[PDB]
RNA sequence: UUAAUUUAUUAAUGCAAACACCUGCAUUAAAAAUUUCGGUUGGGGCG
RNA sequence: CCUCCGCAUAAGCCUGCGUCAGCUGACAAUUAACAGCCCAAUAUCUACAAUCAACCAACAAGUCUUAUUACCCUCACUGUCAACCCAACACAGGCAUGCUCAUAAGGAAAGGUUAAAAAAAGUAAAAGGAACUCGGCAAAUCUUACCCCGCCUGUUUACCAAAAACAUCACCUCUAGCAUCACCAGUAUUAGAGGCACCGCCUUCCUUAAAUAGGGAUGGCUCCACGAGGGUUCAGCUG
RNA sequence: GCUACCUAAGAACAGCUAAAAGAGCACACCCGUCUAUGUAGCAAAAUAGUGGGAAGAUUUAUAGGUAGAGGCGACAAACCUA
RNA sequence: GCUAAACCUAGCCCCAAACCCCACCUUACUACCAAACCUUAGCCAAACCAUUUACAUAAAGUAUAGGCGAUA
């Protein structure tokens, strides 16, 4: 969204300008996913897929900043979580194949505890330590009787 | 012949300047936002 | 062409967010929080299941599960019926041969002047117009309003007769009642549900009209047919409904028999009241109806010629012009389009009076026809009373 | 502006205060084949009719008690009538609406900018009863016109507001069932239905006995007095000129299965203060205590059939003009 | 034209006075033909005890002693009431002491309570 | 503008619909077409364009019987009702369509021509060239788009391979496959040109609404002017 | 408006780009947008 | 003595001539039957105006649900006052509907006096009768005839212009071969835009006494009717 | 909430003359021709009389819609809260 | 001698520090039915206006930019 002078001269009248992406529809196979997604895509991202061998790679090597797109870190979370956990349902009853997945795609493996936050956004974020933290109270009742039981053994032992 | 611009209806009255419509829009939000800062004592009609 | 433009259909819900696409992960939604919020995945609700049972927030599960569900499709005729083809597809539907103007045996029955009511005409006029002008403190009643005045008003008028004839203690006119019949017409299962009112019932079967030689003759007599229209048409072709034949009573009801069905087209407008000829067809269907309920009833639910015919009359009018009915219904054997065929007589358009003024016509202030009925005519009435009369 | 007097009402002691408003003296007392049939009609409203819908107790006055009524009334009008000549020639109407509208009092405008000025109180009957039936001939009257009672009109100190009762401007009407130009104009009998809002069962949960009784004897006083007023007033007598001869009319009020029968005679038209001042006749009310026709009806049988109640509506029916 | 005046049911024309209320509770539903259907378990059945017999009287002699207040807690609560119980048979499941897991299943339910007053 | 089309009938009936005027806004509210709004209330009789619409569970050529020829406040040309086995429907009614009269509904191209009668409806193969067609179909099961007005009639001028010239009322000649389906003889009410409307108010009546500024651009309606050429300026406007 | 400056935007085309739709770049239009109205002299002129 | 007034409903307003004691304060009040607040669904249904609806007359073509399955508990809630609302006002204005057609309802043009001018409104007027004047404006009274413009009924500058201007049936020109949000649920006898104007046919004298007034000796004409249009005129009428 | 236009569903139009009328006269109603008054006025456009329409392209209550270079407009540069 | 005159704190300003029961989105304040993100423009200065201008200290108003001019 910028500007342009007309006919490139800036003694000429200033113009709005936008220059858009032309977007294409394609269909790509994921790897570790095991599923194909028909995503609307630039000619950069192809080149930037080709440049890294494959879908999978480009999620998993491209950070937050250049992949820019909540489908894409969501990509990223599902093969890093699916990296993480060795999901066998990866290709189930083909545990070799699973394995050499894997393996292609080791370099990039984080801890499970990571992976489930990569791409979140704040509010996600948010929502799910609410929801991780969110207990119903207990009752006081078991809290008095716990206490009130350790009072007791204190005092026999005693 | 003017000035009996006002032609009293509750109904047009509410459809047009009441709450709900005011929270219809971000505008009419940001209307009462507007009006809850200065402190009106009537944020909407 | 597709009846239902685009914007007026449901829209399509939004697209599914993409992290609900992706295997192995929890998509986090505003679920939790118990209301929207624009920036979390929209939760796949499940189907909520304890509502649509509750009384008052009621479904009615899909036609297919109704217990009367039947494959085969019956053909339903309800009081808001309209044939197309009137009194031929009536005819047809209920295999009856046509017979214009009333039976001498009825219209024998007014002609000694001893069953001529006293001031008959001075009390006929006084129905009529108490139906039409002094009915309500309103200058013009309406159709809605001076029909069942007018019909019940005769009917008194009728019973008056007690006096000459004490048989008219053995009768009394039943109103709301519902009858129900079905029967086969060339493998179409057709059903009448006669709802209507004013059922004149009597403790005593009328006597039949037709004698066994007439009826044996009716065999000549070739059903006429009507093509390309189908004798279904109009009909409510339905697949939620039952078999049963209902005459409308519970077993052991005083009054068995029927006498006359009183049929009303009250409707103020006149798209919403019937034209003469399907309110013919109308009442041919009801007392069709009425008369194949009693024959069902009594000689059983056997396809058969009736040894004793079972004979119901019908009145159908719209306040001014009435339309006199008697239908001997001497077979059930309808499936066929061959054999004994059952009989009707039938007379149209009986105008008990042609116009009346509600208000004084003035022309140039001078009145030209004064107020009330102009027109009348004491024929249709007697042929209304020889109706009543029949069988007492 | 007009009270809207209603006869069938709920309002409590409704009765004294239609008395009051119609210088009426209530009395208590009076001035085979057809129980067959009064059995028949019955089993078919209750048992032998098939309803194809469900009959609820909020519509059971409606769909049920209301056919049966007019089954009794029609039915009996046809078989008394060659007891009663003048029963043949009789209009019976179903639901034929009976308006009447008379002034009664004064009071001074308590607020306004009519403050302090005098106003007659003006007061309508809209009635629609279930039947009546309507001759050529007057009935015969019950008491002499001018016929002194010893009982006195009750006396209401409050305005008719603090009965519930509200003032309303409408279309101000005299009717007996039908226009002035019908020459069957003189009333005979009329046949009232209770509505399911006035059901005895819900007047025993809320106040005492006394009010069923009270209901009654309330919308025989209200309908009768504004059915015999209409009468005379057809015939031409009003406030000013009062009527020469009594106008006389009976009525049962049923609720569907209590029967109650009253007689009234109107002798005064003038009602308004002006023409009551000096005026001592007063109209009058005979009535009898609500009865049940049946005790009760299980299947196809109806249980302790009264033929005093049944005897009752045939005498109603069989009364004369002479 | 006025803002300042509450908004109540005598104010609209007669589709608002008729639909807005004055905060009475709801005691039944509306049919076809606006017939309203009064349902009785909706209608707050007044349980008021006999009071024959009573002692306790509206007013207290000022010759009572003061006291001091000392507000019930949870933890009084559960002293005066089960910790007896809990001691003498564990000197000797806790549904048998009182605690019930869930308040399902009680016509008066704690949370979210579900009775008046 | 909470503008929602009346169009929202998804099942054809016979009963008229009531339907709400325009008064020649959009949804938006704003004014798209002027010289529209008021007049008598209409009610909409659904026309059933495809003539050939087997019934339901039937097929092949079939019959139907005129119930009635009634006028249409929607169109120039009346309607007819039309009723066959157990269903009835509206259609535009031919210039000699009568009450109690028979139609033909078929999708039958026979190899010689059909006898061409006025009112009933065949695939445009089977009809001889230079009969008089209307409600004529674009594409086969599309439903009658052309020749529709009053009175019109277009000329099946032409039939090779599978593609019929059919002479639409405007004189251009239209492709369409010969299995499309027309109907036979001139649309009905052919006296619609003679009409006069005598008043303003009869305008007015049929909804037609004197509008001006019908053109919402800068200076209003503005004729084509042919911009002169460099060498043509010097002449465009020679003074007197 | 045949004043000056533009075509951002639409509509057409053309060229690339993706194999109807869409992006970029040009050209022509439509629609518009922004901006200006030098000075001295001359009442019956045409400077 | 006076009133298109009055009473209700709607809408609006919100206690705003009820009582009491000193405009203020306190106290009271409008009680539901009228009115509002509704309906369990699925489907299937529903060509046939109205106009006293019967003839007659059309065109502008016109508010039109049962079956089955569920379901029985019942009259809650709210409006109810007034001399009132929109016009800054105890404003000669604005203000829907039903009835009363002069009121059975509602009101008071004069604070007292005097009887000047000027001013407003009205009534009467000798003789004359438009001589007034831009014009018969106003008033009083009945009328005649003729021109110009626009065909007509309509619309318009709310608050200086109501017209010859705008629209208008009629006619012409241009553009468009087509469907699911206008046009249009339409389709060339259609739709959109512009122009034009119904329609139809062809290509010095008179008036006065005096007359800058009036009338007459695609295009050219034809004015049937209409007009608070603009002119002229007979007769009458009149301060 | 005025006003312009439009949508939905409402309502009103005496009497006479004439006969199915953008018909005649003329109430209600709508308008605003002409004159006078008023001109800080009763009124930020009124009053009185006079006058035009008054079954229609009419008037009008209710609710909804179109929003500022925009709307709406039987084009008056008219109207869109004096 | 009337109207009036006068008054001093109610508070405020600028800094520093410190991070600060019930009802109510339907006609709000009404107990209870099957969907956000997207260049600011223009005034103004240039004596008009059209590119342009106009939303710690020191280096330094320097390098730079600029109808190479206003100015940045
Ligand atoms: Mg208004
Ligand atoms: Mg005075
Ligand atoms: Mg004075
Ligand atoms: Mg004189
Ligand atoms: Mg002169
Ligand atoms: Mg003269
Ligand atoms: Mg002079
Ligand atoms: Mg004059
Ligand atoms: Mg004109
Ligand atoms: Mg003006
Ligand atoms: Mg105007
Ligand atoms: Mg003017
Ligand atoms: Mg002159
Ligand atoms: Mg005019
Ligand atoms: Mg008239
Ligand atoms: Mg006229
Ligand atoms: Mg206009
Ligand atoms: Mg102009
Ligand atoms: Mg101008
Ligand atoms: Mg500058």
């Amino acid at each position: 969204l910028g500007q342009i002078y007309a006919n490139n001269d800036k003694l000429s009248k200033r113009l709005k300008k936008v220059w858009k992406p032309q977007l294409f529809e394609r269909e790509f196979y994921s790897e570790i996913l095991d599923k194909k997604f028909t995503v609307t895509v630039t000619m950069r991202t192809l080149d930037l897929i080709d440049e890294a061998y494959g879908l999978d790679f480009y999620i998993l090597k491209t950070p937050k900043e250049d992949l820019c797109s909540k489908f894409g870190m969501d990509l990223k979370r599902g093969m890093l979580l699916r990296l993480a956990r060795q999901d066998p349902q990866l290709h189930p009853e083909d545990p070799e194949r699973r394995a050499a997945i894997y393996d292609k795609y080791k370099e990039f493996a984080i801890p499970e505890e990571e992976a489930e936050w990569v791409g979140l956004t704040l509010e996600e974020a948010i929502e799910k330590q609410r929801l991780l933290e969110e207990k119903d109270p207990v009752p006081l009742f078991k809290i008095y009787v716990a206490e009130l039981i350790q009072q007791l053994q204190q005092q026999a032992l005693s | 012949a003017r000035g009996n611009e006002y032609q009293p209806s509750n109904i047009k009255r509410k459809n047009k300047h009441g709450w709900v419509r005011r929270l219809s829009t971000p505008a009419g939000v940001q209307v009462i936002l507007r009006r809850m800062l200065k402190g009106r004592k009537s944020l909407s009609h | 062409y597709e009846w239902g433009v685009r914007s007026t259909r449901k829209s399509e819900p939004p697209p599914l967010d993409r992290v609900y696409e992706i295997p192995g992960l929890e998509p986090i939604t505003f679920a939790g929080k118990m209301h929207f919020v624009p920036w979390l995945a929209r939760p796949i609700f499940p189907p909520w299941d304890r509502g649509y049972k509750d009384p008052r927030f009621y479904r009615s599960p899909p036609l297919h599960e109704h217990p009367l569900y039947k494959d085969q499709a019956c053909y339903i005729f309800h009081h808001r019926c309209r044939l197309l083809e009137g009194v031929k597809q009536a005819l047809w539907l209920t295999k009856t041969k046509l017979i214009e103007g009333l039976p001498e045996k009825v219209l024998s029955l007014v002609d000694d002047p001893r069953n001529h009511i006293e001031n008959q005409d001075e009390c006929v006029l006084n129905v009529i117009s108490h139906a039409r002008l002094w009915q309500t403190t309103e200058e013009i009643p309406k159709r809605e309003t001076y029909c069942p005045v007018i019909v019940d008003n005769l009917i008194q008028l009728c019973k008056s007769q007690i006096l000459k004839h004490p048989s008219l203690a053995r009768r009394i006119c039943v109103q709301n009642s519902t009858f129900s019949a079905t029967w086969n017409r060339e493998s179409l299962l057709l059903q009448v549900r006669g709802s209507g009112g004013a059922r004149l019932s009597t403790k005593d079967p009328l006597p039949t009209i037709a004698s066994r030689e007439e009826i044996e003759a009716t065999k000549n007599h070739v059903l006429e047919t009507f093509y390309p229209i189908s004798p279904i048409i109009d009909l409510h072709e339905c697949n939620i409904y039952d078999v049963k034949n209902d005459t409308g009573f519970q077993e052991g009801y005083p009054y068995p028999y029927p006498h006359t069905l009183y049929l009303l087209d009250k409707a103020n407008l006149r798209p919403h009241r019937l034209q003469p000829d399907q309110l013919r067809a109308k009442m041919i269907l009801f007392a069709f109806g009425s008369a194949l309920a009693q024959a069902r009833l009594l000689y059983g639910n056997d396809a058969k010629v009736l040894e004793q015919p079972v004979v119901v009359q019908s009145v159908g009018t719209d306040g001014r012009v009435f339309h006199f009915l008697v239908f001997q219904l001497n077979t059930t054997d309808l499936d066929c389009n061959e054999g004994v065929k059952n009989l009707a007589w039938v007379d149209s358009d009986q105008l008990l009076y042609q116009h009346f003024w509600c208000l004084p016509v003035i022309k140039k202030r001078v009145v030209v026809e004064p107020v009330g009925p102009v027109g009348f005519k004491p024929e249709t009435f007697r042929k209304f009373l020889a109706l009543y009369l029949h069988g007492a | 502006m007009k009270y809207m007097v209603y006869p069938q009402t709920f309002a409590l002691n409704a009765d004294r205060w239609y008395q009051y408003f119609t210088k009426t003296v209530f009395l208590s007392g009076l001035p085979a084949a057809l129980r067959a049939v009064a059995c028949d009609c019955l089993l078919q409203e209750h048992f032998y009719l098939r309803r194809r819908r469900r009959v609820h107790r909020y519509e059971e006055s409606e769909v049920i008690s209301l056919p049966f009524l007019d089954q009794l009334v029609s039915t009996l009008v046809g078989l008394l009538s060659p007891h009663n000549p003048a029963l043949a020639a009789a209009a019976l109407d179903y639901r034929c609406p009976v308006h009447f509208y008379w002034v009664r009092g004064e009071e001074i405008i308590p607020r306004g900018h009519r403050r302090g000025r005098i106003d007659d109180l003006r007061y309508q009957i809209d009635d629609k009863p279930n039947n009546q039936i309507r001759i050529s001939k007057q009935l015969a009257e019950f008491v002499p016109l001018d016929y002194s009672v010893p009982i006195e009109i009750p006396t209401i100190k409050c305005k008719p507001d603090k009965l519930p009762l509200f003032k309303r401007q409408y279309e101000n009407h005299i009717f007996v069932g039908s226009k002035t130009a019908d020459p069957c104009c003189y009333g005979h009998t009329q046949f009232h239905l209770l509505p399911d809002k006035l059901r005895r069962e819900r007047l025993l949960r809320q106040n005492c006995a006394d009010q069923i009784e009270v209901v009654f004897r309330a919308n025989a006083i209200a309908s009768l007095f504004a059915w015999t007023g209409a009468q005379a007033m057809y015939q031409g007598f009003w406030s000013e000129a009062d009527v020469t001869r009594p106008f006389v009319s009976q009525a049962v009020i049923t609720d569907g299965k209590y029967f109650s029968f009253f007689c009234y005679q109107l002798n005064t038209l003038a009602l308004t203060t002006q023409a009551d001042q000096n005026n001592p006749r007063k109209n009058i009310c005979w009535g009898t205590q609500s009865k049940p026709l049946y005790e009760t009806i299980e299947d196809n049988d109806v249980k302790g059939f009264n033929d005093d109640v049944l005897l009752q509506i045939v005498h109603f029916l069989l009364n004369r003009p002479k | 034209a006025d803002r300042m005046s509450k908004w109540t049911s005598k104010r609209g024309p007669r589709s608002f006075r008729g639909r807005k209320g004055r905060g009475a509770k709801g005691i039944g539903f509306l049919t076809s033909g606006w017939r309203f259907v009064q349902i009785k378990e909706m209608v707050p059945e007044f349980v008021v005890p006999d009071l024959t017999g009573f002692k306790l009287k509206p007013y207290v002699s000022y010759l009572a002693p003061e006291s001091e207040e000392t507000p019930l807690t949870a933890a009084q609560l559960f002293s005066e009431a089960v910790a007896p119980a809990i001691e003498k048979d564990f000197k000797d499941n806790l549904e048998k002491y009182g605690f019930e897991p869930t308040q399902e299943g009680k016509l008066f339910q704690l949370y979210p309570r579900n009775f008046l007053r | 503008a909470n503008f929602v089309s009346w169009k929202s009938r998804t099942k054809y009936t016979i009963t008229p619909v009531k339907m709400r005027k325009s008064g020649g806004r959009d949804h938006t509210g704003r004014i798209r077409v002027h010289g529209i709004g008021g007049g008598h209330k209409q009610r909409y009789r659904m026309i059933d364009f495809l003539r050939f619409r087997p019934e339901e569970t039937k097929s092949g050529p079939f019959e139907e019987k005129v119930i009635q020829v009634r006028y249409d406040p929607c169109r120039s040309a009346d309607i007819a009702l039309v009723a066959g086995g157990s269903r009835k429907r509206w259609i535009i009614a031919t210039e000699n369509m009568q009450a109690g009269d028979t139609i033909l509904n078929s999708n039958h191209i026979g190899r010689m021509a059909v006898a061409a009668r006025e009112g009933d409806a065949h695939p445009l193969g089977a009809l001889p060239v230079g009969t008089l067609i209307n409600n004529v179909e674009s594409e086969p099961g599309r439903g009658a788009q052309y020749i529709r007005a009053a009175g019109t009639c277009g000329v099946l001028l032409r039939k090779v391979n599978g593609t019929a010239i059919i002479q639409l009322p405007s004189k251009r000649q239209m492709q369409v496959l010969e299995t499309c389906v027309a109907t036979v003889g001139r649309v009905s009410n052919v006296d619609h040109n003679k009409r006069v409307i005598g008043k303003a108010g009869r305008n007015r009546w049929l909804g037609k609404r004197p509008n001006s500024g019908r053109w919402h651009r800068k200076g209003g309606w503005a004729g084509r002017k042919i911009r002169p050429l460099p060498p043509m300026k010097s002449y465009v406007k020679l003074p007197s």
